[PDB]
């Protein structure tokens, strides 16, 4: 029911790296861990028993349905009444054994795009109380690891296992362009707050930015381990990057400084900004969901789940966090402010 | 003697 | 190492009780857990191996020595010399089988008054090369459970095992007043910030206040459990009270309302305000040292010790905390801001 903050402390885990190479522990300002829109507690309110590891999660807008992607199947959960805890519908793949890697809704909640470890992206019509698949988009790449939809809804960007970013016109169901450059799987993706720049991370140890109008690669940042996740801050300026080495790095966009955050013991598998931009979450192979202050990463909360935490989403109203689990489930958290 | 511990 | 804040949360533990009342969890203001003079954390810096349970602790002013009250004696430890594993002196005060229960320094640091499970209070000159007994105060009550010294240095108050509060003129070692009222042992004591009121807790489940000029009992608060500790906020207005029931209650002096704080699982054995008044500590038989925000009791830090925490003191500059343990030692902490 009601929760209160209780301050804690740890050995310095947040460091600022400046243009001159210096690396100092961050002195947190008074609103690092406290302030309007800063969470005080994350309460587990629902467990969604999918029955396959949940590699992808998404939440409708307005908040109501959660989509869990597993092996062979996306399940749909109504978290209004209930959440708890049986699915209200499910969208089955032809190959029961195909792992889902990503699913995204279009803004108007009526269409879900689904991608994973197969050559097709399925587009599901969710409009007429029963779902039906309405289109298959067919790839040369053996797999999709991540999707992003343009803010105008016209385009779907697919991160391919071969490194390419496939750009799909959604109305015409056709491949319009490829962003080529990742020399190994592209693993993750986001669009900049103005909607003009694409950002991708890869198993080639790079983050790359792309000009969405020109088609041209713009920036490249090389790292010493693989990139598994990324997020662009919705109020701009900051790009969070989750790595295999366990670091979360928060890059200052178009500037030469960054933060390095160290509260994961293993791979950083997924990450998501809050919509107000003031905090974000990352999830680990180490079973942790960590919440972080933007940009310097003061630790707002940690929650240790029963298994590896493979995926996450935050609802557009910032009221809910959903994580997908190695224990064959998703967890719905209510954010307590 | 009263001893609370 | 440098430590950084990291926020935690608990089910609501701090409650405001109104005149009605009517308990509502406290909504913490922005400066509840962080701010000027609010500790960030505390670090253990010494262990003083008394070898008997430490029922009383005091820190010198300037901070340099710590006095630990055990069985028979007070041990004096020089914490300004890091390597010392043994006392620099020992004050033999009462029967080797009986405990020291309270020791207090005079405001000017040159004398210590010691009371315990005996009818005599010893007064020690701390200037003389090897420390030596200057005088004794011989009560007719069998034990002293708590001492307080007046801010003008002229009087010592002794909480007697019969419930009486003895008031001793230190110059000529004469009992000049006795406050009768408690019907079981008086367990604890403090003086109001203006120096004019005395506040006492008892094993008869009451807190009493006493007018020092007029000599009479003013107020009585009846509780549903025994009172073990208490402290008057040095900036006024609030009285903290630790209970056998595990509650800390912060009473609004001469007002209807109060806070009830619930972070101990057992008896609150001792409590002390910081000199600045903006926070305080409580210690429990549940092994916990808790730091609390004044008045509403937001949890600033917690430190779990190896055994029950019987006693505590805070240095004059609020830089150190010393606790006494059921594991037959004392612990010195540095308060980190």
């Amino acid at each position: 029911d009601y929760f209160q903050g209780a301050m804690g402390s740890k050995p310095a885990y947040s460091f600022h790296v400046t243009a001159d190479g210096q690396m100092q522990p961050v002195p947190f300002p008074p609103d690092a861990l406290i302030g309007p829109g800063i969470p005080r507690h994350a309460r587990q309110i629902n467990t969604l028993n999918h029955g396959e590891v949940v590699c992808a999660v998404t939440i409708s807008n307005p908040t109501r349905h959660v989509y869990t992607g597993g092996k062979g199947c996306v399940k749909v959960w109504d978290i209004s009444h209930p959440g708890n805890k049986s699915p209200v519908s499910q969208l089955d793949c032809l190959n029961r054994d195909n792992y889902i890697r990503s699913c995204k809704l279009l803004p108007d909640g009526c269409t879900l795009i689904v991608g994973g470890e197969a050559s097709t992206l399925s587009i599901w019509d969710l409009a007429a109380p029963t779902p039906r698949i309405k289109a298959e988009l067919t790839s040369s790449a053996p797999a999709c690891y991540a999707l992003a939809i343009s803010p105008d809804s016209k385009v779907c960007f697919s991160c391919c296992s071969d490194g390419n970013i496939a750009v799909w016109d959604l109305h015409n169901q056709t491949l319009v362009r490829q962003f080529q450059g990742h020399t190994d799987g592209a693993s993750c993706i986001d669009i900049s707050n103005d909607g003009t720049k694409l950002w991708t991370g890869g198993l080639d140890n790079t983050v790359r930015s792309w000009d969405l109008r020109e088609g041209r690669q713009l920036q490249q940042h090389d790292f010493t381990s693989q990139i598994f996740s990324l997020g662009y801050c919705p109020t701009g300026e900051w790009l969070a990057v989750g790595m295999e080495s366990s670091n979360v790095e928060v890059l200052h966009v178009n500037k030469p400084d960054k933060y390095q955050l160290h509260l994961h013991e293993s791979c950083v598998l997924s990450l998501k900004f809050a919509y107000c931009g003031k905090w974000f979450v990352s999830t680990g192979k180490d079973n942790l969901l960590n919440a972080w202050r933007t940009p310097y990463g003061a630790s707002i909360f940690q929650s240790k789940e029963s298994s590896s935490v493979l995926s996450c989403d935050i609802s557009v109203d910032d009221k809910y966090i959903v994580t997908g689990s190695g224990d064959k489930k998703a967890t719905v958290y209510e954010v307590i402010y | 003697m009263w001893r609370p511990w």
